């Protein structure tokens, strides 16, 4: 038996973190991802750095001497191949420390992060020593955006799994017909935690807005009819901390949340905020109101809360999904 | 069935032949459109007779272009030599049109060998049809072939296996395609 | 046979942007995929003859991604067909629109019409297949192979006929075309 599985989603969902995580799973080397981890490293702090000036209100440094360090990261920035003296990650752990830089980081909804940030921007100590070794969780971090189709095999309990994994930006998704034949079925990825973020492509359209709308043509695709939808909704642990935070309200991009109540057959995690319990679900409804609205018996979506970058969780969701391909 | 069905298979070790009229737009503007295809109709019907003897198998006709392939629908391993041989006898039969006719045809072969998809494609006027890089670059040699000579590739001349003697096609000189491709082009003596 | 005619419209519609669309490789099944794509646009066209306003237009026949199309071989209610090969274009262009927002794509048509005389039969020996020949379908094809995207370039005598049956005509200007030479072109306005 074998099973072809097609990862879809808007640009940054989370797809190909999912295809790393099936490797770690059930699948010199990693010496090449560290140029790519210095990388994310570099595009972080200069992205917050020169965005500090552009916001309305503009903020500002909370130590003048910081300036220069600023001064220095903006002129490094378009460099080419960079060399990464030990001068670079001073400066880089200087901003990272200043306030004022922090509070910028904040407000990074209202400009265009990487979501490995906080992470990378925290371990900078670690990522320029000579003998640094990327850790699991650090290849997971790291990002790098996908260009054309890649195809993942793997197998669980002497089961085939063929995964084909796809650019998830705009100008990417005319390559996915060339997946949609043949299908055992679609896993649909969505940023759950992006609510409060624009996409890159024009810098206006909210990312869940854009996600709700892909996922609107592919439930409804003419060519995809019979075939199930398994609902990732992905970055769990960003939206518990963003619903948490209390500074950016879903209800102030989502009007419809003031509405919402948690359903009775919900089920929480122990010990999870009810708040926390309200947004997740809230959020899964508005995809389910599309694929409720149509196909009815021809195909069905399975929806699941996952963490990405959690080994742990994905373990548990894959073998969720296991179930559902087998049953069927 | 999500997708309608489709009637293509692919297959390898195959050979595509293309042959052009030069100056088509022309020659039929300035002859009636009664003796241009009584001349066209006497050209492709003597084709057609070469292409069942030489074992090619022809595909369509473009109005002056004409094109076959040799190694279908069951695989030849004399294939490249067909469609060499299938030249062969073209640009004799324009040649003998030419003076029957007293009209100025002239035409281009091209000839590349490589995997090809075909079939039909639609659901109204199927035709038999080739599709695939192999296939694209074997009109582009067309378009970069040599007035009554037969342009072929590197590719195609590995399956000649020495039989036919050629001389450098410079086929990257003629045409843009084949040239960013880095295509190696020969001309047939 | 072999019939002549006096008056059929021409039209070639082509996909410039699907020869880029178009790869190969172990994930497409070298370019299967692609041909896939393309057999379900072809298909959607073909359902549109069998439209009751359009049971004149006859499809001849299908150039790679292009599609070539008459008028008038079942022959101002004498240049009516001429009209009707428009309104097939535009028909053509919501059927791509359609397949573009399934597929998640971005491509557009590019029409040539004509019309005048033109042969109509079988050549060759192998099997019969149904063509047109002639010069009016010589500059058909120009008018597609020296068009625009999401315009519908047609020849001076073209667009005189049909600014008498309500179209509003574009001077292109004057562009050589291959093995015609100087020819004032039209696009039709939507
Ligand atoms: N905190 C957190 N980060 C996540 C999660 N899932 C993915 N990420 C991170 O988000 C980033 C983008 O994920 P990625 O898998 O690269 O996106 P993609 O869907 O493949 O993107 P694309 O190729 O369409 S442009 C990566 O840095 C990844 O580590 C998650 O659940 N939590
Ligand atoms: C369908 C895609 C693709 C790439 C496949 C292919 O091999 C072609 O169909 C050939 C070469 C091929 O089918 C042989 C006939 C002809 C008419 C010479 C084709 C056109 O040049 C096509 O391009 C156009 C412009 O339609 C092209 C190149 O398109
Ligand atoms: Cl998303
Ligand atoms: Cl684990
Ligand atoms: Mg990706
Ligand atoms: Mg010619
Ligand atoms: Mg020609």
């Amino acid at each position: 038996a074998t099973h072809r599985l097609l990862l879809l989603g808007a640009g940054e969902s989370g797809k190909s973190t999912i295809v790393k995580q099936m490797r770690i799973l059930h699948v010199g080397e990693k010496a090449t991802k560290v140029q790519d981890i210095k990388n994310n490293l570099k595009e972080a702090i200069e992205t917050i750095v020169a965005a500090m000036s552009n916001l309305v209100p503009p903020v500002e440094l909370a130590n003048p001497e910081n300036q220069f360090r600023v001064d220095y990261i903006l002129s490094v920035m378009n460099v080419p191949d960079f060399d990464f003296p030990p001068e670079f990650y001073e400066h880089a752990k200087a901003l990272w420390e200043d306030e004022g830089v922090r509070a910028c980081y904040e407000r990074s909804n209202e400009y265009q992060l990487i979501d490995c940030a906080q992470y990378f921007l925290d371990k900078i100590d670690v990522i320029k020593q000579d003998d640094y070794v990327p850790s699991d969780q650090d290849l997971l971090r790291c990002r790098v955006l996908t260009s054309g189709i890649f195809e993942t095999k793997f197998q669980v309990d002497k089961v085939n799994f063929h995964m084909f994994d796809v650019g998830g930006q705009r100008d990417e998704r005319r390559k996915w017909i060339q997946c949609f034949n043949d299908v055992t079925a679609i896993i649909f990825v969505v940023a759950s935690s992006s609510y409060n973020m624009v996409i890159r492509e024009d810098n206006q359209t909210n990312r869940l807005q854009e996600a709700l709308n892909l996922f609107k043509s592919i439930w409804n695709n003419r060519w995809l009819r019979t075939i199930s939808v398994i609902l990732f909704l992905n970055k769990q642990d960003l939206l518990a901390e963003k619903v948490l935070a209390g500074k950016s309200k879903i209800e102030d991009y989502f009007p419809e949340f003031a509405r919402y109540t948690t359903p009775e057959d919900a089920t929480p995690e122990p010990g999870e905020d009810p708040r926390v319990t309200r947004a997740k679900y809230f959020i899964r409804d508005e995809f389910l109101r599309i694929s409720t609205a149509s196909g009815d018996g021809r195909h069905y979506c399975y929806p699941h809360f996952t963490c990405a970058v959690d080994t742990e969780n994905i373990r548990r969701v894959f073998n969720d999904c296991r179930d559902i391909i087998q049953r069927m | 069935m999500m997708f309608h069905k489709i009637y293509i298979q692919k297959h390898d070790n195959v050979s595509i032949l293309f042959a052009d009229i030069e100056g088509f737009t022309s020659l039929a503007s300035q002859c009636t459109a009664q003796e241009l295809v009584m001349t066209l109709n006497e050209l492709f019907a003597r084709f057609d007779k070469l292409a069942a003897e030489n074992h090619c198998l022809r595909i369509k006709i473009l109005g002056d272009c004409y094109y076959c392939v040799s190694g279908l629908p069951e695989a030849r391993a004399d294939h490249a030599h067909c469609c060499v041989e299938m030249g062969m006898d073209m640009i004799e039969a324009i040649s003998l049109v030419r003076e029957m006719t007293g009209v100025n045809v002239n035409m281009r072969v091209g000839i590349h060998s490589g995997r090809v998809h075909c079939g039909v494609l639609g659901l109204r006027k199927w035709q038999f049809d080739v599709w695939s890089n192999d296939v694209t670059l074997a009109n582009h040699m067309e378009a970069g072939g040599k007035a009554g000579r037969i342009h072929i590739t590197k590719a195609t001349l590995s399956y000649l296996n020495g039989d036919y003697e050629v001389e450098p096609g410079c086929g990257g000189e003629r045409n843009a395609y084949l040239k960013e491709h880095s295509i190696e082009t020969f001309l047939i003596l | 046979y072999h019939q002549s005619y006096d008056c059929v419209c021409v039209m070639f519609a082509s996909i410039p942007d699907f020869k880029e669309f178009y790869t190969e490789s172990d994930v497409n099944k070298e370019g299967l995929e692609c041909l896939r794509l393309l057999n379900e646009i072809i298909a959607d066209f073909d359902d549109l003859l069998s439209k009751p306003k359009f049971s004149g237009v006859e499809k001849i026949k299908t150039i790679g991604s292009t599609y070539m199309a008459a008028t008038g071989l079942s022959a101002e209610r004498q240049y009516m067909h001429i009209g009707t090969m428009v309104e097939f274009a535009y028909a053509l262009v919501g059927k791509l629109d359609a397949i573009n927002k399934h597929s998640f794509n971005d491509f557009k048509l590019r029409v040539g019409i004509n019309h005048g005389p033109v042969i109509a039969g079988v050549i060759g020996a192998q099997k019969p297949q149904y063509d047109i020949w002639g010069n009016t379908v010589n500059v058909a094809s120009r008018m597609d192979s020296t068009g625009v995207l999401d315009k519908i370039q047609v020849t001076e005598e073209t667009s005189l006929i049909l600014q008498t049956l309500g179209y509003t005509c574009t001077c292109r200007g004057i562009i050589n075309v291959k093995g015609k030479g100087d020819l004032k072109t039209y696009f039709v306005n939507t």
